[PDB]
């Protein structure tokens, strides 16, 4: 338990700022999606399919303050920062991942192809004798956008 | 007056000494044979068990438990009787318990021994039960304190202790008396050296006052524990979602069951501890008379709950809890509940006739029958609503195996085996307070 | 009775106090009954294949980057080089015969945590954990000490306090690795980015 | 378990209560284990018996005797006795022999091979050896409960 | 240090009755769990 809680309090802040910058991006995309696919799809559940995440993402912001303030209030318990940080990044990467799964379907209808830039798209585990996932994570990371997914569809 | 005996302060010591003076009983040699044989049957089937597996008991999965934990509630519900007449009767200070008290925490502590074996053994993995304890173990693991099966452990691992330490402290003047006799008249000169449990006793002012407030303390500090021990062992049932359990009146109820079970055995011991090896002058029959009230209290308090059960089925029950008690009366266990409730209600409401039926031989034939319903009370309440609970798919009768019964029997075996063992060594009667309370110990003479 | 049992509370108290002292300063529960240097069928001597032959670990412990429960090599690996490098020793005639037969090499193992608590190297290695931490510094090890217990209470200290251990994944299999200064803050920036989120639960390995 | 009736480890004969109450057999249980009567059906002098179970679905004068379950098997492995102190018979399902022995009665040889699913002429004889028959469900027919709706 | 296989008291579930890959199999000619595949097979 190296040096207390105050060390981790810098990186937990560095996560919440990524969320705050994504309030802009998600709500910005929520404008753009209404602009891009006005009538090119069902859009009646499928637009709200993107909004339903948004009320959760904003709800976690007020929480991420409450999560964090319960840590910075008393820096004498190491077994809350690793957990609050493990919760944030999961509650963060989830919402990043949930935005994507709803956003890849956008291309799936506008384009007849959900693109080959969709995911790592590696394969099953027995397809490691040919393709270790190491290759794949350097494909996915260096090709796939987290939330530049629909702005990418402004190029289409 | 509450004891009928032409005694003085000395007359008890010569008599209880004669009950612990020399070692040559014959009925002992029969009891230690049949009882230890009962204990042999117990372990003959209890290690036969663990080398093989749980299912030799008659337990299906819906009714996972069967007779073992039923007997745990029995062999602890039977035991609260002994500790509470040590505690309660000092809280109300009825100055009446003295004739029987010291023989009772025995009747509790050995019940707790043959009780605690069941939670250690109706499990399938006995060896991995120390994990249940909150030791900082070989990893970063610890038990789950939302589990009444754990509360049971701390409770019984405290209730074996507090009832003991309150009994051991209860019997200090005995060891003083026996340590005092071992020199001048007794077994050997080397019984004195065995009686160091006196712990430098002299009966002094400086610490006898402390003994009183401690006996007060443990009275007002073991009763709040007794009302939590059996309540824990009821919480394990009623905390559940089962309709026949989730009814909230059960913890007071099972406690009253522990009353109506425990005194229903103490009388079985006192009758047979009154005929051959008896104390006519100290175990006054008027004592058993005023004893069966607090039984007959729970002869009706137990009965009122059956009404509530049988009522709430008609008042605002779930459509399952509606069925849960129709099962109890009408269904497979009609042999149990119709007769059980009637057994536990007829005989108490047939008990008070001739001024509480002071007659001694009726006590034995009744105190059994009052208790047999208790083993049904916990075989009914637990199991009769543990099958036929929220599915028809989980409908299965409970066929008890021939090994279920030899464990029940063996519980009587080890109980009598070890209850008799120390009882022949320690003195039966609480001789310290007997000659100190009702006789002329009062300074008004 | 006896006059000097004033000394008797001492042996009652002290010997009871020593009951605690002898209990807790004696435990060594997963440090005494773990570590051992077993006698193999042939002695591999990781010393030589690593310490003065300069092989990294992915050669013959293949499928540690991609699999779970990475494999001890087959006999075939020795036949890459010990078909025609030595051809002399009275130490591995089991090996040459084994390639010339079908009875595989009778390998004992270590670190055998039970098979009700599964494990995956690739889940760790790809996410930056090294063999120095867990399997010990093997580069000078004629036979395996298993210097770490590989029990839960130690298995879990990393999943609660990971950033004291994890490697940057650049040349992870380097036994002579001193980490840098400002190690920790250089690491947490990866858990913020890489998003590893170690497991604390029952679901991970015990199933 | 068969889907009709959660039956295991025995061939059976399923039929109506109206034939059962007109034949004289039952699926009585006083222990939640379904003790069962028998039939001793007899075709052309090739009779065998089997447990009768009852179902409220089947029609008059008809029984669906399932096949298999009467297939004698000859074991190479030992019966694997252990001391009476140890349980093996209840656990060692592969012990007393291989599996297919005595699990039920063989029924295929009885029929007539003309339209060789059906058959007539079973001079039923309600006889003894009324032994167990086991299920998982053990019951049925929820009392108007919210479980399928 | 403790050169023998160390004391593990509860051996109930260490060495499961089933056997994973690369584990002893006391049945076959070649004591081995893999039982390699016949030629011609295809994933
Ligand atoms: C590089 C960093 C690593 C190498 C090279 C190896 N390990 Fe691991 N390892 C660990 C355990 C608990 C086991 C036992 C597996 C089981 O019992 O199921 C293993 C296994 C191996 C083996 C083979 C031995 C076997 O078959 O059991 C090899 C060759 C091996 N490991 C090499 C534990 C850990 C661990 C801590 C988390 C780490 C980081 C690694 N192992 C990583 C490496
Ligand atoms: C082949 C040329 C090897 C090289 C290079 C390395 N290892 Fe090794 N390893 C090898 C074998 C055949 C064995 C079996 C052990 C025996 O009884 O001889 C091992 C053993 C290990 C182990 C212990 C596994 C076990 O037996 O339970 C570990 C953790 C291990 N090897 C790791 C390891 C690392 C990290 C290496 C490079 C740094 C390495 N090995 C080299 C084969 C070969
Ligand atoms: C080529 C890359 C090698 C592979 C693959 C393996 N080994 Fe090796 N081994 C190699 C050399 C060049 C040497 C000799 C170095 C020296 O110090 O003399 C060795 C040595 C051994 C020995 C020692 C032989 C003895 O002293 O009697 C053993 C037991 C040995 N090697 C075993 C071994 C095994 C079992 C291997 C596969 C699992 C293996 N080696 C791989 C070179 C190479
Ligand atoms: C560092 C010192 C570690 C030790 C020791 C152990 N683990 Fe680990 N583990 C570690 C990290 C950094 C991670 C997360 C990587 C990520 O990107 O998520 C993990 C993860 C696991 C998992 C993940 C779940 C899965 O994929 O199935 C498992 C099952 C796991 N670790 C198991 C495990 C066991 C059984 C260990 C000791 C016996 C163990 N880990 C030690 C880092 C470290
Ligand atoms: C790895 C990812 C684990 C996690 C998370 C947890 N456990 Fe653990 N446990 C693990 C191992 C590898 C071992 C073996 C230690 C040994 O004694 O050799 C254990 C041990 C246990 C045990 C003891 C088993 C024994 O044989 O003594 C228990 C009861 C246990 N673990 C429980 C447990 C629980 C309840 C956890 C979370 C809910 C848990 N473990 C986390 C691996 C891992």
């Amino acid at each position: 338990y190296p040096g207390g809680v105050a060390l981790t309090l810098a990186q937990i802040e560095a996560a919440s700022e990524q969320v705050a910058q994504d309030l802009e991006q998600a709500l910005a995309e929520l404008e753009a999606l209404r602009l891009l696919a006005r009538r090119d799809e069902t859009l009646a559940p499928y637009v709200a399919q993107y909004e339903a995440i948004l009320e959760a993402h904003q709800q976690a912001v007020l929480e991420f303050e409450h999560w964090k303030e319960q840590v910075a209030a008393h820096p004498g318990d190491y077994r809350r920062a690793n957990r609050t940080l493990g919760a944030i990044t999961a509650r963060h990467e989830a919402l990043l991942q949930q935005y994507a799964d709803v956003a890849w379907a956008v291309a799936q209808h506008v384009n007849p192809a959900l693109l080959a830039r969709a995911y790592t798209s590696s394969g099953p585990r027995f397809f490691f004798y040919v393709v270790p996932p190491q290759y794949a994570r350097q494909v996915n990371e260096q090709a796939v956008p987290p939330l530049q997914v629909v702005r990418y569809l402004a190029a289409q | 007056v509450l004891v009928q005996g032409g005694l003085t302060f000395h007359d008890i010591t010569e008599l209880v000494a004669q009950h612990t003076e020399k070692k040559t009983p014959k009925a002992w040699w029969a009891a230690f044979s049949v009882a230890f044989l009962g204990m042999l049957t117990l372990v003959a089937m209890l290690a036969y068990q663990v080398w093989n597996g749980v299912g030799v008991w008659g337990n299906n999965i819906p009714v996972g438990w069967g007779w073992p934990i039923v007997n745990f509630v029995f062999w602890v519900g039977i035991g609260h009787a002994g500790t509470l007449i040590s505690a309660i009767l000092f809280l109300f200070r009825q100055r009446w318990r003295t004739s029987i008290n010291r023989a009772a925490e025995a009747m509790t502590i050995f019940a707790v021994i043959c009780a605690l074996i069941f939670p250690t053994f109706h499990v399938g993995r006995v060896w991995a039960i120390y994990w249940t304890l909150p030791i900082p173990n070989q990893m970063e693991m610890w038990p789950q304190f939302k589990s009444p099966l754990l509360w049971d452990v701390f409770a019984v691992s405290s209730y074996f202790i507090v009832s003991l330490v309150f009994w051991y402290v209860g019997l200090i003047p005995d060891l003083a008396t026996l340590r005092d006799r071992a020199a001048l008249m007794g077994r050997r000169l080397r019984a004195k050296i065995l009686g160091f449990f006196a712990l430098g006793w002299c009966g002094a002012n400086r610490h006898w006052r402390n003994y009183e407030k401690v006996y007060m303390l443990l009275a007002g500090l073991a009763t709040p524990l007794v009302l939590s021990v059996h309540s824990v062992v009821s919480f394990d049932f009623a905390v559940s979602i089962i309709p026949g359990w989730h009814t909230t009146i059960f913890p007071p109820y099972f406690v009253a069951g522990a009353i109506f079970s425990g005194f229903a055995m103490v009388v079985t011991l006192m009758v047979i501890a009154r005929k051959a090896y008896g104390l006519e002058n100290v175990i006054t029959i008027d004592h058993l008379e005023k004893m069966n009230i607090i039984m007959l209290v729970t002869g009706t308090m137990v009965g009122f709950a059956y009404i509530t059960e049988f009522f709430i089925a008609w008042y605002s029950g779930v459509p399952y809890e509606q069925y849960a008690f129709i099962n109890r009366a009408t269904g497979p266990y009609a042999w149990a509940y119709w007769t059980m409730m009637s057994c536990n209600l007829i005989f108490p409401q047939f008990f008070w006739i001739k001024k509480l039926r002071r007659n001694i031989p009726f006590m034995f034939i009744a105190s059994i029958v009052v208790n047999i319903g208790m083993w049904f009370e916990r075989f009914v309440i637990t199991i009769t609503s543990l099958h036929r609970d929220y599915l028809p798919s989980s409908w299965d009768y409970f066929v008890p195996t021939w090994v279920d019964v030899l464990t029940l029997i063996g519980s009587f075996g080890l109980f009598f085996t070890l209850f008799l063992l120390f009882l022949r060594f320690v003195p039966m009667v609480a001789i310290a307070e007997v000659k100190g309370v009702l006789p002329e110990a009062d300074p008004h003479f | 009775f006896s006059r000097k049992t004033n000394r008797l509370p001492a042996l009652s108290l002290a010997g009871s106090v020593f009951g605690g002292v002898l209990a807790v300063f004696l435990v060594w529960y997963y440090f005494s009954p773990e570590f051992y240097e077993v006698g193999y069928a042939p002695p591999y001597s990781h010393r030589i294949h690593v310490g003065k032959l300069g092989l990294d670990c992915r050669y013959c412990h293949n499928w540690v980057e991609v699999s779970d429960k990475a494999n001890i090599p087959p006999t075939q690996t020795c036949i890459n080089c010990h078909s025609q490098i030595l051809t002399d020793s009275p130490r591995l005639q089991a090996v040459r015969d084994s390639w010339a037969t079908d009875r595989s090499i009778e390998w004992v193992k270590v670190h055998h945590l039970p098979d009700y608590a599964h494990f995956s190297h690739a889940s760790h290695v790809n996410n930056g954990v090294g063999c120095e931490t867990c399997h010990g510094r093997i580069d000078q090890m004629d036979v395996v000490r298993l210097v770490e217990p590989l029990s839960m209470g130690w298995c879990l200290e990393c999943h609660r306090q990971p950033e004291l251990y994890l490697r940057p994944q650049s040349e992870i299999t380097t036994m002579g690795y001193q980490p840098p200064a400002d190690y920790i803050e250089r690491n947490l920036e990866r858990i913020r980015k890489e998003g590893i989120r170690p497991p604390t639960n029952c679901s991970a390995c015990h199933y | 378990p068969d889907p009709i009736t959660k039956i295991v480890w025995d061939n059976v004969a399923i039929l109506s209560p109206k034939t059962a109450a007109a034949l004289g057999v039952k699926a009585e249980y006083h222990k939640g284990v379904y003790i069962a009567d028998v039939i001793e059906l007899s075709l052309d002098g090739r009779a065998v018996e089997l447990p009768v179970w009852v179902l409220p679905g089947h029609p008059d004068d008809s029984i669906t005797v399932y096949l298999g379950y009467g297939r004698e098997i000859t074991s190479t492995r030992p019966e694997r006795k252990t001391p009476f102190f140890d349980l093996d018979d209840y656990t060692d399902i592969y012990g007393h022999g291989a599996i297919a022995t005595g699990v039920g009665v063989n029924v295929a040889p009885l029929r007539r091979p003309d339209n060789t699913w059906v058959a007539y002429g079973a001079q039923v004889r309600k006889t003894g050896r009324t032994y167990k028959i086991v299920t998982t469900q053990d019951h049925g027919s929820m009392v108007g409960r919210p479980l399928v709706r | 240090i403790s050169s023998k296989p160390p004391v593990h008291p509860n051996l109930n579930m260490d060495f499961q009755e089933k056997f994973e890959a690369q584990e002893l199999n006391p049945f076959f000619a070649d004591r081995r769990a893999m039982r390699p595949p016949v030629p011609g097979t295809v994933p």
